[PDB]
């Protein structure tokens, strides 16, 4: 459920407790990005119909 | 004496060197970087003193010339990656 | 050249009492070079890394 | 002790000028003059300099002149004209240090007793910083050593007041660089530090040579100094470091990548946008 | 192949040739026994194609990749064979992928016998029968992808392995052709596979990067570098 | 016994009661001991607390100084037992007094923290910045022994 962030692994009986490090906004304003852009490719296509 | 590169201190050589017991290695490491004369860490479950120094000892003939022949390599790599610059950028260098 | 009769001066005497002679100056190298260190950086710059922290931050922003 | 002597542009031009002045006809070594100027907390300021008739002989290098009354009276002229000047040290255009300096420096000490020489290298144009900052001191030299005159060094900086910013910025307005760096001017500030390094690490080589082959003085202080910088190496091939390396280049890339990728479909839409620019009017001709 | 190995094919060429050549290309990598690389190119070859006008040279390239991809032991992609065009004439090559993919030799070679004659025509019954002696491979990369420890006798177990020594000559084999990327222990018969790194901490995310941007670059130059500005009437 | 406590080394206890314990809580003609170490219920708890406050300062010199030290190698050097000093280190964490994280699996008390790239390199960066401000001032330095040693 996200409560506290750790693992529990069972083939040693350990509970691996860790920090989770943040979502890196860099690489999601990327992705957001490429498709953004992804997009105004395609509009880019309608003027290239033109011709 | 150590490589530089391998600054790390096994235990048993430095227990060695001085002929003591492991069990005060750590204590004496624990001394030594408590006057001031390191600035490294003690690990122990390695047991290997990682070591990083801003205590300077007075030097030798051999010593310099030892110290010479190092730095005489380092200003040669940093003369080859000044070259491999220059030439590579000479038409963006401007 | 160099300089058309300017307003704010034409009014108080030009061409009429005092008239202006161009100015150029005679900077010459030795000169330039000795003045070029005012602004003009050292070896050790240019292969400072910057800083992370706030290079990240930079880049993210 | 001075933390820094920040040298103003105006004095650098006046002695450029006060060299060409005498070596154009009575060729000399250094011109030495009177550096004026206003103290600060610890960083003595250096707004502007005077010549002082010096005249030297290579025989017994002490048969020098230091004009007194002149360098007396210019003050008394310069005061009056500027109050926040007192004299605080000279300067000679004389690359290498003479052995007449501390004699001469014990005179501008009779002046002012925090006195600092500036060697300002006129004729070099060269790496930079033609100016070089000296104090006098006389210490027991705690490791046991002979005692003697000596002159210590002091960190000098080049810096500009804004009157003198103005008419600087101006008078080259030929050459500057643009401020904002742009790819190319960067890399060529890369280029030109490796140069540096590397000429910096020959003096280095140069003297630990002089030191190994004895020509030179183990100095015993400040030689394992230079071991010091030899220890703060950085180890790259640590692999915890390692690893940090590539990701962070790595979180650099595809930046550089998303950069280059808008850049691409501009490029296109330009293209398209100019294909349907002179198509049209190549239609519209007709 | 003599002839595309000393030819060199201009590289700002049509659209349309350029998906031409990759085919014809593909059809001889494929048959050289160059597998790996006739994948990349015939999927290459299949994105030129012109949109949709030519339902014919999808047609066909599809029916080399699906049996290309085969025999490299990669199960193809489904949504292939329900599109219209391709929907009906790559069908006698469904039954094949099913085949590879339940691993049921009889289900394979009755397809053989009936949809077989057909391939034939399409100039591919050759390639199935290099399959036909080489099912087992998939199977073993199955083994490899979800298994990562498994013992040998197992391998056998689940590729119907005749025997457990058998499997060790095909279980190395398909390690040996890099197939898998596991490494086998015959001090005790266990087929570990290798532990994967963290690959954006190593060199591999730069290098991606790098085909990438010098392409994207190398699209601006190429774009600006026409840029067909008509000489200013 | 007051350097001690500003010394920056370790100090087993059972050297320091073995060494000061007489002197402290028993005292004498020539030492007049005090009350706050007495035999009292009081005096007694603030003897505990004395043991508690001497191996705090063992932690925090274990803190800066080690990085990874095993429970059991930390236990013999507080003269605690495995569970109790790791209650104590615990205690400690939780009240942000130091920064450990006991891997109970195979006894290690990690004290480093995590390193995040930005200050790995950036502390990579910080040594070479302090290299090339030896270099120069070295050179400063050695331009000058080559003028004065003509």
């Amino acid at each position: 459920d996200k409560k506290f962030h750790g693992i529990l692994d069972q083939g040693e009986g350990v509970l691996i407790i860790f920090d989770e490090p943040p979502v890196d906004k860099t690489y999601e304003a990327a992705l957001e990005t490429i498709q953004n852009m992804s997009k105004v490719v395609d509009s880019l296509y309608n003027k290239a119909k033109k011709l | 004496t150590r490589p530089a590169n391998h600054r790390q201190l096994t235990f048993e050589e430095i227990a060695k060197s001085a002929k003591i017991t492991v069990n005060e290695v750590e204590l004496l490491v624990m001394k030594a970087l408590s006057v001031g004369l390191v600035k490294g860490s003690i690990d122990e479950v390695d047991k290997r003193v990682h070591m990083t120094w801003v205590q300077p000892r007075v030097l030798d003939l051999q010593q310099i010339k030892g110290m010479k022949d190092r730095l005489e390599f380092w200003c040669t790599d940093v003369k080859s990656m000044e070259m491999l610059v220059e030439h590579q950028a000479h038409d963006i260098l401007t | 050249h160099l300089n058309k009769p300017s307003i704010q001066a034409l009014i108080h005497g030009l061409n009429r009492h005092y008239y202006s002679i161009t100015i150029n100056y005679r900077k010459n190298e030795l000169e330039q070079k000795m003045l070029l260190n005012l602004h003009k950086k050292s070896w050790m710059e240019g292969l400072t890394l910057q800083d992370y922290s706030e290079h990240c931050k930079h880049n993210e922003s | 002790a001075v933390q820094k002597v920040v040298v103003h542009p105006l004095v650098l031009l006046s002695v450029v000028d006060h060299f060409n002045r005498i070596g154009k006809v009575g060729n000399q070594k250094r011109v030495v003059g009177v550096l004026l100027g206003s103290w600060q907390k610890k960083v003595l300021d250096v707004s502007n300099s005077f010549a002082v008739p010096f005249d030297e002989d290579d025989k017994d290098d002490s048969v020098w002149f230091l004009d007194h009354d002149y360098l007396e009276n210019m003050y008394g002229m310069f005061k009056k004209v500027n109050a926040r000047e007192r004299i605080v040290g000279w300067y000679h255009t004389g690359p290498k240090l003479h052995k007449n300096d501390i004699a001469i420096n014990e005179l501008m000490k009779r002046y002012c007793p925090n006195s600092v020489l500036v060697i300002i290298d006129v004729k070099p144009k060269d790496l930079g910083l033609p100016t070089e900052a000296y104090i006098s001191v006389e210490e027991v030299h705690d490791d046991g050593t002979p005692t003697s005159k000596t002159f210590e060094h002091v960190t000098s900086e080049i810096g500009a007041e804004e009157a003198e910013e103005v008419g600087v910025e101006h008078l080259l307005r030929d050459i500057k660089d643009t401020t904002v760096g742009t790819l190319s001017q960067r890399i060529t500030n890369q280029v030109h530090g490796l140069k540096g390094l590397n000429s910096k690490l020959l003096d280095i080589r140069s003297y630990l040579e002089k030191v190994a082959t004895g020509k030179l003085p183990i100095n015993h202080q400040i030689i394992y100094q230079l071991q010091d910088v030899f220890n703060l190496l950085p180890d790259v091939s640590l692999q915890e470091f390692v690893k940090a390396f590539y990701l962070k280049t790595n979180d650099q890339m595809v930046v550089v990548y998303l950069a280059s990728l808008i850049r691409s479909v501009v490029a296109l839409h330009n293209l398209i946008n100019n294909k349907i620019a002179n198509r049209d009017a190549e239609k519209k001709e007709g | 192949e003599k002839l595309v190995s000393k030819s060199v094919f201009p590289e700002q060429a049509n659209n349309n040739e350029w998906a031409r050549y990759l085919y014809y290309t593909g059809r001889i990598k494929a048959i050289q026994l160059e597998y790996s690389e006739a994948r990349r190119t015939m999927t290459n070859a299949l994105r030129k194609a012109p949109q949709h006008t030519a339902v014919g040279f999808k047609q066909t390239v599809h029916k080399l990749l699906i049996v290309v991809e085969l025999l490299l032991g990669e199960i193809p992609d489904r949504l292939q064979f329900r599109q219209p065009s391709l929907k009906r004439s790559l069908m006698p090559y469904f039954l094949l992928t099913q085949a590879v993919r339940t691993g049921n030799l009889a289900k394979f070679n009755q397809v053989l016998d009936q949809f077989g004659e057909k391939f034939q025509a399409d100039g591919t019954y050759t390639l199935i029968i290099r399959l036909r002696h080489n099912v087992i491979k998939t199977g073993v990369r199955m083994i490899s992808l979800s298994y990562s420890r498994i013992s040998l006798a197992d391998i056998a177990q689940k590729l119907q392995l005749d025997s457990p020594e058998d499997a060790e000559f095909i279980v190395a084999k398909a390690i040996r052709d890099g197939v898998i990327e596991a490494s086998i222990n015959h001090e005790k018969g266990y087929v570990q596979s290798k532990e994967m790194i963290d690959i954006y901490s190593t060199r591999e995310p730069q290098l991606a990067f790098h085909q990438r941007i010098s392409f994207c670059l190398d699209i601006h130059n190429m774009s600006v570098k026409a840029m067909r500005f008509p000489p200013k009437s | 016994l007051l350097k001690l406590f500003t010394t920056m080394e370790l100090m087993r206890w059972s050297t320091l009661v073995e060494d000061y314990g007489m002197e402290l809580r028993k005292g004498s003609l020539e030492s007049p001991a005090t009350d706050v170490f007495g035999s009292t219920e009081e005096g007694e708890k603030r003897w505990k607390d004395l043991k508690n406050r001497v191996v705090e300062h063992n932690i925090r010199i274990m803190a800066k100084y080690y990085t990874r030290i095993t429970m059991k190698r930390m236990a013999q050097l507080l003269d605690l037992s495995v569970d109790e000093s790791e209650a104590f280190l615990s205690n400690l964490v939780v009240n942000k007094t130091i920064f450990a994280k006991v891997d109970r699996l195979a006894g290690i008390i990690n004290f480093q923290r995590p390193k995040d790239p930005n200050n790995l390199l950036n502390d990579w960066s910080q040594k070479l910045n302090s290299l090339m401000s030896l270099v120069n001032k070295t050179t400063h330095l050695i331009a000058k022994e080559e003028m004065i040693h003509n």
